[PDB]
């Protein structure tokens, strides 16, 4: 019979600072034990100092970032061109999702930006639209691999002072722009080296209050 | 289907058929309400084209919407009917979806509303 | 519309016919091996840009359309002529006849005098093109009437430019070149403007050859239509 | 369907001028049945009486009705009655009350007067029925969707001359027998012929059926007409 | 499984309805009453499927209060059972029929008899001294077989149903949480709400 | 089932046995499956009976209308309806269609429609169970411009191959021949074929 | 997931954990399952987060258009009765809730409805909903009674959810608490269970099951 | 849902220099019957955009259908259809890649997959892939079925990466496109000694070649190889 | 394209009347005459065959049609509204009655079937009345033979013998005095060929007046033998041959 999806592998990461946030992705795209390309990027501007990634089934993806496009665009229209806060799109993102509740759209979908105070914020998603906001996420076929890292060098967890004997937790810390690329770049290498979907080059997307700004990095292309 | 514009405006801001439905209702037999301390009373009036009549099994002018509403009416009877039966339906509705039967307000709300919409 | 008048006639296809009579001169003329297209455009401003608003429309990619009266109505017979012309390759495989066309907008038009929640259209279309056996050119009234045409005219100066395709049906009994009927229809342009000549015109000429554009619809653009512009000026000092 | 200046809807009083010029139906309550009585439009020698039908209809069992106005107009609402009924002891395994099938006509009535742009049915009922909440019935609808409740009611044909010699000869605690006789005398009086012929005529009764408890709905034939005609001095 | 019981008696119809409601592995509830009032002389008792169960009772109750109030008049107990197989015989073959079993008694005021009608979810009705839906009937039937008399006292049909909710406490796997039981004669429905530790 | 169709110098030829088999049980010994949709196009059916007769008589149907508003129809104009058809169905249907015409313009013609819908112009054409076997022998065989008494011939031992090796091909072989002569039909016995 | 909600004197006590699950794979520990419709409605939720959220979302909208339209707070008879007659239409095409709707109204007083995805609608006192429910009810059961102070009746409901977090795999993060009264619900903070265990463990004496 | 019936198999491509190279086999196969041989699988659009196309024949003929009438559609009142407004290979694409997934989205999608290379009016190559699922990508190389297994590896040790794009000329580019036809010969069984190629230069426009062979195969070392282990003669 | 009259031709003046339904009955006035005689044994429709010009072919033209073996019509008014009611009523006995219970309705049920599509065009938005008034003349088992009238309000009676169209007046006079309860087929045929005579101007033969009848059943009309339980249509059509013999004994 006829199956309507696939799985284009690749894997995204989130991390919410301070004044900015990052979203980032590999570029590789694959089908089964194929590379299709090496480099066709999956996170996007979105415009509204907005970013946007769908991981997982590629057509999906695009769908779903081609309509939140549209959905930004058209917010500008019908509401005197206003700025569509990240939240107001974390919500309008979980209504694209679950009007196809009975056909989803097969992705993990990560948004990241600025909250109306300008602190850094990531919106995660299931395929249909349940989201929470975070302080960072990793999605697609390595998160796995990713997400444990996170919670021990993002939010400290399983970490304790010295000496306190086990009586007190590390101290939660702000991570610096050069400080949260450094874990990106290493969640990156590490995930590369252990899955096979997971490979080429890694793209960062950072949002601060000057705009979007673009990185690339080279990942082992085996 | 069929939907000619019936009820327009005239050149004065006036809808002559919500008017002449007016003309009608001052046509009709006499209703009365009024509100006591601990009750409210509604009155009615016959008139007089025959006497022959058989009064047991003809519509008296005092509807029951719900066991605690009631209903009169000035006008045309034929059009009271269909909008107690309405009126009726509703009433069980909210039975059913609010666990609570009508307020008078709310259920007035309702019949005028049906009203109004016949006017558009 | 729907409606007969006591003469047999139908008022408001009568009407529509007013309309046309009341529009730009447009023209046909069949040759030997295509047709030729022609319009007048009157420029009621210097703020018109200049060949940026085509009245001449195609059809498929070898049909010619050009027609006076209502300019938006002719838009919408065109429009949807191009879906006949779809329907039929889409099921057929060939390019549509000519003739075909022309009854399937006969048809279509014909239709919109039948009921009285239309009105007829406000125009006569001019239309022809080469098809798998030769050149056709036709003319179809508000009314669904059409027939075949030598030659064909439509709008305020119908009547002088009738009398000049008349002139060259009878002295040209050997059929004309399409090269000819280019540069012959400037001329019988020229000549329908006299009956409009208030305003400044534009003229414009397309054409359906099979020798000179391989039977599909053209515009005659550049030294072509200098060269006819030129003809035109030269026969009417 | 539009409002006069007045609040009188057009078309519908022409409806009731219409019936006005109808043959005249009567329908007269008494403590153990009730009869209905209607007399023929101007008619010939040579139109068939037997296998004739016009103004009398059986709805149900229980239930059956007059007509003025509309033959072919009332032959629509006669069946959809017809089938209200039926959907009605389908649904519940118990007749139609008399009211509930009459307020229903009276509805679909009422609906050509409030929408849809198609002229009202050119039809007046009489209704005669039984039920076992009310008993005997007689009821009264018209192209308003107007329907009302009656000890004896006339339709048709002058009824302004039918209702005031009802009123002058009607009693409550009346027999049948006495009501088809008033019925006779009124129509006598009211008709447009020289007399009053048996082929003029149609008759039914809806009687406690003498031994049994239980009810009988009769369409007089024309020989039981004519049989009536005599005895109550109309030869 | 779910025990809906019923027991028409010369004067009255007793329906008894067990208290449980369990999803899962879990009793979540020990309290519930399975029944909705038709008419002031009319109750109607239901078991089966999660949602449909109550959905389907409610409906057919605000048809018959909405019926009541246009007539000012209280439909018969034959006549609101025909209407409720009606009901759930156009539902049988709809694209998702109510999966409901009823019973429905009443008191029938023109006629002066109590009157049990046994409906299942297919439109299956039938007129009973005594009825059951699901496992239930099958201990049930044949006891009152034996101890059922027509002519009994409201006193005695209570006995009756002591007797059958015991002999369900003993040999039914699950725990239905006892019964609630109600009784409709000329007067209407009561509760005789001292069943379970009586 | 086995069905051919030939293009030569003069038209084109549509050849057929004459067996309809359900199961291993010969419904028909005597079918007829060469089909005229118009004067000089014809086809030939395969796979479902129910399905390529509905076809054909749509198509004949469209091709009446068609000649009545438009003269004569293109061998290719019936191929592109019958396409429409099979293509825009395919799901419901199990239809194999040779089409096969002869036109004054374009001499003869042949087309075929596989079971997807796709249309296939060529020399000649081979369809039905019967014609897996024949493959080899007709690829070996057909030449270009054909004289009539040869073309007969490529089809008539073709077919006694593939009647010989296909159960569900047998009986008569039925021939169609389209010039411009006109419309002419063969039948040949297995008395006579089988000796080849 | 494990919810809870009871009644009691003092009005009703609502728990919940904070774990968000996909197959074995733990997906969140810091997720919400609470939902605030209005100052005097609460919507827990289990089953399908999506379901839950969206349709308990939409509840909220539905709720404010009745205030708008009535002038007057929803009763929660009546909110809850919006969930359970939508999931109804929706019945057979696979939501997967199960919820239960909280508040005080002054007609209803302290008032609990259960619903899920069946259809189910049931007023009680005290409800457990998710994969722990059985472990919550265990300890709530136990320990139960109507006259527990505000301050016991959020221990124990606290303490119950600890229960499930502990001995349900699917169950854990974080205890979120509320108490609801005439006056409307309070929040009573987030309380991880990697603190939450062992400070109940040594102050309490219980989780003997557990190494050192 | 469906089933392929006629397909044709791998369709290969590459970007160089100047423009984007694009070949196809002329085989139409029915299962593993090698049932016909004229088949054309690239289709020129204007003369800036080719599109190959593999997988199932009667698809393919209906997306011949529509690019026609696109470009039918795109002339009308459209004075610059020639200059301007001409057809773009984006536009060409993205509107294939709309249909393929509102295709799959219906349950009734177009069974095949699709390359289309061309050269903007810019002078940018274009090379983008989409497939019945409406799944999209680019790469200096791109391959449909088996192409992809055996042709991408070939053409990739040309162009890595995209640098390697302005390195690559005309000549070293069709080499390595005419080189994968012939593995692909060897060892695809649904493949054919017959194909077309067609180039797409910013500077020479569309250059279509048909009827190519494959040439130079080496079968000779067959004679030495007998039994399948131990057999000697 | 579309109807945008969706609301009644036919409307009650302030009188009462239905100005449309009049106007169709005076349609049926200038009609040609036409006329059913009821036997003990029979039913007799006929008409005349009123020609336009001898170049026309009047055997073409039914105007005494066969609605089913037992029941015909006959009409006077517009022959093409007449045409149009004889396929509804052809057709809607099969769909409302033969498909149902097997068997072809009685006249009765036939005639108000008519008579409902009549009345819908007195009624339904954007129509006219139609402009006919039909005879109907049938037999059925449990009613035996009968004959109608329909008129455009889609009223319908039964009679013994009438007349509509031109000559109704004077045609129903010469009926009325012919008519009793004890005829013969063969004296009714004779009765209508005489009432006939009155209406015609012109020729006056077999080739100018179509008749027919409904009698007994004809088995040699069946087309089929072996099922003895029916002995086939009641319904003929008098060829112009006997129409005729029946004339020089006139
Ligand atoms: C109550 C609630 C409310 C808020 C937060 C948490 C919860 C608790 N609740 C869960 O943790 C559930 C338990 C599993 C459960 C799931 C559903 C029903 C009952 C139990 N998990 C989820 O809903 C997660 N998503 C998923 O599990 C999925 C959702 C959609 C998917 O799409 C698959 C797909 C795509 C295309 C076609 C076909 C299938 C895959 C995973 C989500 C925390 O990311």
């Amino acid at each position: 019979q006829f199956n309507p999806y696939g799985d284009n592998g690749g894997t995204i990461l989130g991390i919410a600072g301070e004044d900015f946030a990052v979203l980032a992705g590999d570029t590789r795209n694959i089908t089964d034990y194929s590379i299709n390309s090496r480099y066709e990027p999956k996170v996007f501007d979105c415009g509204d100092n907005i970013v946007m990634s769908a991981n997982g089934f590629a057509a999906d993806g695009d769908a779903l970032v081609k309509r939140f496009k549209n959905s930004v665009k058209w917010y500008h229209f019908d509401h005197n061109d206003k700025k569509l806060s990240i939240n107001s799109a974390a919500r309008n993102i979980q209504h694209l999702l679950y009007g196809k509740r009975f056909f989803p759209y097969y992705v993990h979908t990560i948004i990241a930006g600025l909250d109306e105070d300008g602190k850094g914020a990531v919106y995660s998603f299931d395929p249909v639209g349940s989201y929470e906001r975070e302080q960072c996420r990793a999605g697609g076929a390595a998160a796995s691999l990713i997400m444990p890292f996170l919670d021990n060098q993002v939010n400290f967890k399983n970490q304790y002072e010295p000496g306190t004997n086990g009586k007190v937790k590390k101290p939660l810390k702000y991570l610096s722009v050069e400080e949260v690329i450094k874990l990106v770049r290493d969640s990156f290498t590490s995930a590369t080296e252990r899955h096979i979907q997971v490979g080429d080059g890694l793209e960062i997307l950072i949002v601060t209050k000057d705009g979007v700004r673009k990185e690339f990095y080279e990942l082992k292309r085996d | 289907g069929y939907d000619r514009a019936l009820s327009i405006f005239s050149p004065d801001g006036h809808i002559f058929q919500v008017e002449y439905a007016l003309e009608a209702v001052k046509r009709g037999t006499c209703a009365v309400g009024v509100k006591g301390k601990n009750c409210v009373v509604l009155g009615c009036e016959r008139r007089s084209t025959l006497k022959l009549q058989d009064t047991r099994i003809t519509p008296s002018k005092v509807s029951k919407i719900d066991s605690h509403v009631v209903l009169s009416f000035s006008g045309l009877n034929a059009d009271s009917r269909i909008l107690i039966e309405k009126a009726r339906v509703e009433a069980q509705s909210h039975r059913l979806t609010l666990e609570d039967p009508v307020t008078v307000e709310y259920l007035t709300r309702y019949v005028a509303g049906v009203q109004q919409r016949y006017t558009q | 519309n729907s409606v007969f008048s006591p003469d047999g006639r139908n008022f408001q296809v009568e009407y529509a016919v007013k309309a046309v009579e009341n529009g730009t001169t447009s023209i046909g003329i069949k040759c030997n091996d295509g047709v030729v297209f022609a319009v007048e455009k009157l420029i009621t401003s210097k703020l018109l840009v200049p060949q940026k608003n085509v009245k001449i429309q195609v059809v498929d990619r070898h049909i010619g359309c050009v027609y006076s009266g209502l300019i938006p109505d002719g838009r919408h017979l065109v429009n949807r002529g191009r879906e006949e012309a779809a329907s039929f390759k889409k099921l057929y495989k060939t390019p549509i006849p000519i003739p075909a066309f022309a009854d399937r907008l006969g048809q279509y038009v014909q239709a919109h005098t039948l009921y009285n929640s239309v009105r007829p259209f406000g125009v006569s279309t001019i239309f022809g093109g080469v098809d798998k056996n030769g050149a056709h050119l036709y003319m179809l009234e508000p009314s669904g009437s059409y027939w075949g045409y030598k030659g064909a005219a439509t709008g305020k100066g119908r009547q002088s430019a009738k009398a000049e395709l008349e002139k060259l049906v009878d002295h040209h009994p050997e059929g004309l070149s399409a090269r000819e009927a280019v540069k012959q229809a400037a001329k019988i342009i020229y000549l329908a403007h006299e009956d409009n000549k208030e305003k400044d015109f534009e003229l414009e000429i397309s054409w359906c050859s099979l020798s000179e554009t391989n039977g599909l619809h053209k515009f005659v653009k550049g030294d072509l239509l200098q060269e006819a512009i030129d003809f035109a000026q030269k026969e009417i000092n | 369907t539009i409002f006069s200046p007045e609040g009188r809807l057009y078309q519908v009083e022409y409806a009731l001028e219409s019936i006005s010029h109808a043959g005249t139906a009567i329908g007269i309550m008494a403590s153990d049945g009730i009869v209905l009585a209607a007399e023929r439009k101007v008619t010939s020698t040579l139109l068939e009486q037997d296998t004739s039908t016009e103004k009398l209809y059986k709805l149900n069992d229980k239930i059956a009705v007059a007509v003025a106005g509309l033959t072919a107009d009332a032959e629509i609402l006669i069946n959809t009655a017809r089938i209200h009924a039926q959907n009605y002891l389908k649904t519940y395994n118990e007749d139609i009350p008399v009211e509930i099938l009459v307020r229903r006509l009276s509805d679909i009535k009422q609906g050509y007067t409030q929408h849809g742009g198609l002229r009202p049915f050119g039809v007046s009922f009489i209704y005669a029925g039984y039920d076992d909440r009310y008993g005997y019935q007689l009821y009264t609808s018209n192209p308003s969707g107007n329907y009302t409740g009656w000890k004896a009611i006339s339709v048709g044909a002058n009824t302004s001359a039918a209702q005031t010699l009802l009123q002058m000869d009607y009693k409550d605690d009346m027999k049948v027998d006495d009501a088809i006789e008033l019925a006779l005398k009124t129509l006598s009086k009211t008709t447009d012929s020289s007399a009053l012929t048996y082929d003029r005529l149609e008759f039914a009764t809806i009687r406690k059926g003498a031994n049994d408890g239980e009810v009988y709905q009769k369409i007089f034939k024309p020989q039981e007409i004519k049989d009536i005609l005599v005895k109550t001095g109309i030869t | 499984m779910d025990i809906i019981l019923g027991i028409r008696v010369q004067d009255s119809v007793i329906l008894a309805s067990s208290k449980a409601v369990t999803r899962g592995i879990s009793v979540l509830k020990d309290s519930d009453d399975k029944t909705r009032q038709l008419s002031p002389h009319t109750l109607m008792s239901f078991a089966g499927e999660a949602g449909d169960t109550v959905q389907f009772a409610e409906y057919i109750q605000a048809n018959i209060q909405l019926y009541s109030i246009r007539e000012d008049y209280e439909l018969s107990p034959q006549a609101v059972s025909s209407f409720v197989r009606q009901e759930l015989a156009k539902s049988i073959r709809s694209r998702r029929p109510y999966q409901v079993n009823v019973l429905i008694g009443g008191y029938d005021k023109k006629k002066n008899k109590p009157e049990l009608y046994q409906i299942d979810y297919l439109g299956t009705k039938v007129e009973l001294p005594y009825g059951a839906h699901g496992y239930s009937g099958f201990y049930t039937f044949s006891l009152l077989d034996h101890h059922y008399r027509p002519d009994m006292t409201t006193e005695e049909g209570l006995d009756l149903l002591k007797l059958c909710v015991q002999e369900l406490e003993k040999r039914m796997p699950m725990d239905f949480k006892g019964v609630i039981v109600k009784i409709v004669d000329k007067d209407g429905i009561r509760q005789v709400d001292d069943f379970q530790a009586q | 089932t086995s069905i051919m169709a030939v293009t030569f110098k003069d038209g084109v030829i549509l050849g057929a046995d004459s067996r309809t088999t359900t199961g291993a049980y010969i419904a028909n010994r005597v079918t007829d499956k060469l089909t005229r949709v118009h004067d000089k196009i014809w086809c030939c059916r395969s796979g479902s009976a129910a399905d390529t007769q509905a076809i054909a008589d749509i198509v004949q149907y469209h091709l009446e209308l068609y000649t009545s508003q438009y003269g004569t129809p293109s061998t290719e104009t019936a191929a592109s309806v019958f396409k429409e058809l099979c293509y825009e169905n395919k799901d419901n249907l199990t239809a194999g269609i040779i089409v096969a015409g002869y036109d004054d313009k374009n001499k003869g013609e042949v087309y075929t429609i596989p079971l997807g819908g796709s249309v296939h112009k060529l020399p000649y054409a081979i369809a039905g169970s019967g014609s897996t076997f024949i493959y080899g022998y007709c690829d070996k065989n057909f030449r270009e411009n054909m004289s009539k008494e040869e073309t007969v011939d490529f089809i008539k031992h073709s077919l006694s191959q593939a009647i010989k090796w296909d159960g569900s091909s047998g009986g008569v072989i039925r021939m169609v021949v389209l010039t411009a002569a006109g419309v002419e039909r063969l039948i040949f016995y297995p008395d006579e074929y089988e000796q080849l | 997931t494990t919810t809870l909600a009871f009644r009691f004197q003092g009005g009703i006590i609502v728990a919940v954990d904070s774990r968000a699950t996909a197959g074995n794979w733990v997906a969140s520990q810091t997720v919400k399952k609470v939902i605030e419709i209005n100052p005097f409605l609460l919507g827990t939720m289990a089953g399908g987060a999506a379901d839950c959220q969206f349709w308990e979302t939409w509840l909220g909208s539905q709720c404010r258009l009745h205030e708008l339209r009535e002038k007057e707070r929803i009763s929660v008879a009546a909110a809850s009765k919006i969930l359970s007659n939508l999931v109804y239409q929706y019945k057979g095409a696979g939501l997967s809730m199960g919820t239960m709707i909280c508040g005080y109204t002054r007609k209803e007083g302290p008032t609990i409805y259960y619903v899920d995805s069946d259809g189910t609608r049931l007023k009680g006192d005290i409800f457990c909903v998710g994969s722990g429910q059985t472990f919550a009810y265990g300890v709530l059961d136990s320990n139960y009674k109507w006259d527990l102070s505000v301050e016991d009746a959020l221990y124990l409901g606290k303490r119950s959810i600890l229960a499930a977090a502990h001995r349900d795999a699917y169950s854990g993060g974080s205890v979120n608490l509320y108490h609801v009264t005439e006056d409307g619900w309070i929040y009573h903070g987030n309380h991880d269970v990697g603190e939450l265990f062992w400070k109940v463990k040594e102050e309490e004496g219980s989780f003997n099951n557990v190494i050192g | 849902t469906q089933q392929p019936i006629v397909t044709g198999t791998s369709v290969i491509s590459m970007k160089y220099d100047n423009g984007v190279i694009i070949a196809a086999d002329n085989l139409g196969s029915y299962g593993s019957l090698l049932r016909f041989n004229g088949v054309e699988r690239l289709i020129p659009v204007g003369d800036n955009t080719v599109v190959g196309i593999s997988g199932d024949i009667s698809d393919m003929q209906h997306i011949e259908r529509l690019l026609k009438d696109l470009v039918t559609e795109n002339a009308y009142d459209n004075p610059l259809a020639d200059a301007e407004e001409a057809l773009e290979p984006s536009y060409i694409f993205e509107y294939l890649a709309t249909v393929m997934y509102q295709r799959r989205s219906k349950m009734n999608p177009l069974w095949n997959a699709i390359i289309v290379a061309g050269v903007q009016s810019n002078g940018d190559q274009f090379l983008r892939y989409v497939n019945l699922l409406g799944v999209t990508y680019s790469s200096p190389t791109l391959a449909t079925g088996f192409g992809a297994h055996m042709a991408n590896p070939l053409l990739r040790k040309v162009v890595d990466r995209e640098s390697d794009i302005p390195k690559t000329t005309v000549q070293v580019a069709e080499e390595a496109i005419v080189n994968a036809m012939r593995v692909l010969y060897y060892r695809d069984a649904r493949s054919s000694r017959n194909f077309s190629l067609a180039i797409i230069d910013k500077n020479t426009g569309l250059t279509f070649k048909k009827n190519l062979q494959v040439e130079n195969m080496k079968w000779d070392f067959a004679k030495d190889i007998k039994g399948y282990g131990t057999q000697k003669i | 394209m579309t109807d945008r009259y969706s609301f009644s031709l036919t409307t009650f003046s302030p009188s009462g009347k239905l100005g449309q339904i009049d106007y169709a009955l005076t349609a049926v006035k200038q009609g040609v005459t036409s006329l059913g005689i009821k036997a003990t044994n029979g039913v007799v429709i006929a008409t005349e065959k009123k020609s336009s010009s001898p170049l026309a072919m009047s055997e073409t033209l039914s105007k005494v049609s066969l609605l089913t073996p037992d029941i015909g019509a006959v009409y006077s008014g517009m022959g093409p509204d007449y045409r149009v009611l004889v396929d509804k009523s052809r057709k809607v006995a099969h769909t409302s009655y033969k498909r149902i219970y097997g068997e072809y309705p009685p006249t009765k049920l036939l005639v108000s079937e008519v008579a409902k599509i009549m009345q819908e065009a007195t009624q339904s938005g954007g129509v006219r009345p139609f402009g006919v008034s039909l005879l109907i003349a049938g037999h059925d088992e449990f009613n035996g033979f009968s004959l109608y009238q329909v008129d455009p309000s889609g009223s319908y009676f039964p009679w013994k013998a009438t007349a509509i169209g031109k000559g109704s007046v004077a045609a129903k006079t010469f009926l009325e005095k012919r008519w009793n309860d004890e005829l013969e087929l063969e004296d009714a045929i004779h009765i209508a060929l005489l009432t006939l005579k009155e209406s015609v101007e012109g020729e006056f033969n077999g080739d100018t007046i179509e008749l027919a009848i409904i009698g007994d059943e004809n088995p040699d009309l069946l087309g089929y033998t072996g099922i003895p339980t029916d002995k086939g249509p009641r319904f003929r059509k008098l060829t112009s041959q006997e129409i005729n013999d029946r004339l020089e004994a006139l």
